[PDB]
């Protein structure tokens, strides 16, 4: 027939024909696919055209319904169980690409056929069947019950755990690893059949085949987590296991254990259980983060895999150095001696990532060794070999803060010179490596860059001609950083001519749908800040630019609201991108800003920015309200009663940075509002003392709510007193911490108000108040005087006597200072 | 005291997970 036709485009595709072949088939769809399965059913002829089929499924299945479909799947459900191995891998193929295009409720017939099959006399049909069901279970997400099955979990489990028992590896691989898929949903079935499960696992620990191990690692690896009190009763002589299948050959294997250490380091147990095995452990985690053939592929486009067994153990060991702490390194130390200085360098750098890797966790145990170390890392920075370079770059800023604490000369000015040279390095992943590591010591070590930015200028706007793409989003990080840990003593004429004109072209260059402007206007919101009204020249664009980039991702967010079909949900980032510039624009600008605010339509944009869904780009416009308060409240003011309700219902907890920024921007707010504030604090008064007494909040969020609180006392007090018997206990405790900045003089005025108003309340806990009296170290000439009035209120109130008596509880520079400087 | 987009440093173990 017209079959034959067929059967020459086939036994055709099997250099330049090939092509012509191809889109000959791929185009024959549209009058097609019942010839397909039909050769394939009725070898690498008939072989070709299932591969063909399943990729004419895979590109356009819509277009296929019941004529086709249902003989596809009667055809190749019979033929499950080919004795051709080549055939029934290609039905396999098959089968389980049309099970997940077409969901399951398309294809109900299916796996209750499959789990029938398992039970077939005819071992292809049986190994046919536990292929495709296994591929069906891992390739679906949602997991699998009764429903789908047409059988109880609680008859299927078991029959799984019973094939743990067959002659043949590749079944019993089959086995686990359909079992496996039942341990994360922790379902009924499995959890009652639970002691078999283990009881079988155990049994199948030490098979042959490396593919049972694999899946007994990765079912070890995950009861771990979901169901531990099972396991712990056999914990040691099972971490042995695991330790012997780390060093076991056959890399799939020993990585698929090493995921064990990750795990089951996170589980509190771990420590106590482990110390006993630490001497073998540590040696064999080191051993692994070497490095092998890896070499051959990675000096000729430069990438191997993403996860493997060298960064499993260096993350084994980052958790280990973290979980233990200075008790590891009796365990590493001396392996260390053997690793650092030696000749063969692929040995050398292991050492050298070991040693970065338990930074953070080892910090204060190796804190003695550093002075020999840090220089041995510095003349390594220049190793002939680009390895052994980019690495003690990233091993080096993670003791970025050591040698920043020590004198300037000894370390920070020969790591930073040497750093400054490799991040001009020949090859990408040392200038990766060397500018993120830079941007670290930035961070760090902050004004004693200021010697240097003549020098750090150079380097970096330099790169903007050398780096591409890839490690150019590094140099902004590394640009923006310097602004941030620098600030105005970039803002230098001198200065602004090299780094801001690269800037712009990125910044013409770059269109406004462009994902590359993410890191380059965080890059351009810090700069911004730092000069200070050194931007004045580019402010006008700049403004523009982001005003229009949150009007259209609002305008676009509408508009998908309204018709989710017919138009596109915005990439809400570029926003988040562009209000933290205008907010940077607003603080290193100031009042030079107000122009701009007033013509454009900022304030009724940032209106609809704070009721957004999204927290971060709630966030980004509560700080951008505060910095616009602090600029320009002129423009600000005709809108804080549309303002008040939204910052108050925004005032909430489990959202940590939105809140911050909200206690934030209420509190500079209340500075401009004056009396005014009054009829606005019943709004964020309560939930402000829930947030400063809620325990487990961050140091950085009480103490703003703190702050907050005091400055709205001070402008208010009549209104905010009456609550005053609440918050001063966390209060005190929060900015006994703080230095004696504005922040603080605006907050402890704010209380020395609502005192004098309200005494009663503050009595009883009156020793939280004289902690935080003795925090100040200067006070304004009237401050001071308002602390005065208010401690002898006390000692007259109280009496001599009594309060001889209540100073008894004071180290004794607090009572010194409250009584040389006070006269109490 | 108010308060991103990338942290695109260099890792030499990342996980994907």
């Amino acid at each position: 027939q017209g079959l034959q036709q067929i059967l020459q485009l086939l036994k055709e595709s099997q250099t330049t024909i090939q092509r012509t072949v191809q889109q000959k088939l791929e185009q024959l769809n549209q009058y097609f696919n019942n010839y397909l399965i039909f050769v394939l059913t009725k070898e690498p002829t008939r072989s070709l055209s299932g591969l063909i089929l399943k990729n004419n499924v895979k590109a356009h299945f819509q277009n296929f319904p019941n004529g086709v479909t249902d003989f596809i799947k009667s055809e190749c459900l019979n033929n499950i169980g080919d004795s051709s191995p080549l055939i029934r891998a290609t039905v396999g193929i098959l089968i389980t690409t049309i099970a997940s295009k077409g969901e399951l409720q398309n294809w109900p017939d299916l796996l209750p056929k499959l789990c029938s099959l398992l039970d077939s006399e005819d071992y292809n049909t049986c190994e046919g069947a536990f292929g495709a069901l296994q591929k069906i279970c891992e390739d679906s997400a949602e997991i699998l019950d009764s429903d789908v099955l047409d059988r109880p979990l609680n008859i299927m489990i078991p029959k799984f755990l019973q094939f743990f028992k067959h002659s043949s590896p590749k079944i019993r691989s089959h086995a686990v690893a359909c079992v496996n898929q039942f341990i994360i949903s922790r379902t009924q079935a499995l959890m009652l059949h639970i002691d078999s499960f283990i009881e079988n696992l155990f049994a199948l620990a030490g098979d042959e085949e490396p593919e049972v191990r694999k899946n007994v690692c990765r079912a070890l690896v995950m009861l771990l987590e979901v169901r531990m009190d099972r396991l712990l009763p056999h914990m040691h002589n099972i971490v042995e296991y695991m330790l012997q299948r780390t060093q076991d050959q056959d890399e799939n294997v020993a990585l698929e254990a090493c995921e064990f250490w990750l795990t089951l380091a996170e589980q509190p147990i771990c420590k106590d259980v482990l110390v006993r095995h630490l001497p073998k452990l540590i040696p064999v985690l080191v051993n692994g983060m070497k490095y092998s053939d890896i070499d051959i592929i990675l000096l000729k486009d430069d990438t191997i895999s993403d996860w493997n067994l060298r960064k499993c153990s260096a993350a084994a060991l980052d958790v280990l150095a973290n979980v233990y702490r200075d008790e590891l390194l009796p365990h590493i130390l001396p392996l260390l001696k053997e690793l650092l200085f030696h000749h063969e360098w692929v040995v050398k750098e292991s050492g050298i990532l070991v040693l970065g890797a338990i930074a953070e966790g080892c910090m204060q145990g190796m804190i003695p060794y550093l002075p020999e170390l840090i220089p041995h890392l510095i003349q390594c920075l220049s190793d002939k070999k680009a390895l052994v370079r980019s690495i003690t770059c990233w091993t080096l800023s993670r003791y970025a803060h050591w040698v920043v604490s020590q004198p300037p000369d000894t370390y920070l000015k020969p790591l930073m010179t040497e750093l400054l040279k490799r991040i001009l390095d020949s090859n990408k992943r040392v200038q990766e490596a060397a500018c993120s590591a830079f941007a670290t010591l930035e961070e760090e070590a902050c004004t004693e860059l200021v010697p240097y930015l003549a020098y750090i200028l150079d380097t970096l706007v330099f790169a903007f001609s050398k780096y591409q793409h890839k490690n150019l989003l590094i140099l902004y990080d590394a640009i923006g950083t310097l602004a941030d840990s620098v600030g105005h003593h970039l803002n230098k004429p001198e200065y602004i001519q090299m780094l801001m004109p690269p800037l712009i072209q990125k910044w013409n260059m770059l269109k406004d749908e462009d994902k590359d402007l993410f890191p380059l206007l965080e890059c351009l919101s810090s700069v911004a800040t730092a000069l200070q009204s050194g931007f004045l020249p580019y402010c006008e664009p700049v403004y523009q630019r982001c005003v229009n980039l949150v009007q259209k991702t609002l305008a676009q967010a509408m508009l998908n609201n309204a018709q989710p079909d017919q138009y596109e949900a915005p990439d809400k980032d570029f926003m988040i991108v562009a209000l933290d510039l205008l907010s940077g624009l607003a603080e290193g600008l100031g009042g030079n800003i107000e122009q701009l605010v007033a013509r454009s339509n900022i304030l009724t944009l940032m209106y609809q920015c704070m009721q957004d869904k999204m927290p971060e780009v709630r966030q980004s416009s509560f700080a951008l309200l505060g910095d616009l308060t602090k600029a320009c409240f002129q423009h600000v003011k005709p809108c804080i009663a549309d303002f008040m309700p939204i910052l108050g219902t925004n005032l909430n907890p489990e959202f940590i940075s939105v809140c911050n920024n909200a206690t934030w921007a209420i509190g500079e707010i209340s500075i401009q509002m004056g009396i005014e504030m009054q009829p606005y604090i019943p709004m964020v008064l309560h939930q402000l003392v829930e947030i400063i007494n809620r325990p487990n909040t961050p140091k950085t969020l009480l103490e703003n709510t703190a702050i907050t609180i005091g400055r709205l006392g001070y402008v208010c007090p009549q209104e905010v007193a009456p609550m005053l018997q609440q918050f001063i206990r966390p209060w005190c405790t929060s900015l006994r911490n703080i230095r004696d900045n504005e922040e603080k003089d605006s907050a402890f005025r704010g209380i020395c108000t609502m005192i004098s108003v309200n005494p009663s309340g503050v009595i009883q806990d009156f020793i939280f108040f004289c902690d935080a009296v003795a925090s100040w170290i200067n006070p304004k000439d009237d401050l001071r005087d308002m602390f005065c009035k208010i401690l002898h209120g006390f000692k007259n109130q109280v009496g001599d006597e009594n309060w001889r008596r209540f100073s008894d509880q004071f180290p004794l520079p607090l009572k010194e200072r409250l009584a040389a400087f006070y006269g109490v | 005291e108010k308060n991103k987009r990338g942290g695109n440093r260099f890792e030499p173990y990342a996980n994907p997970t």
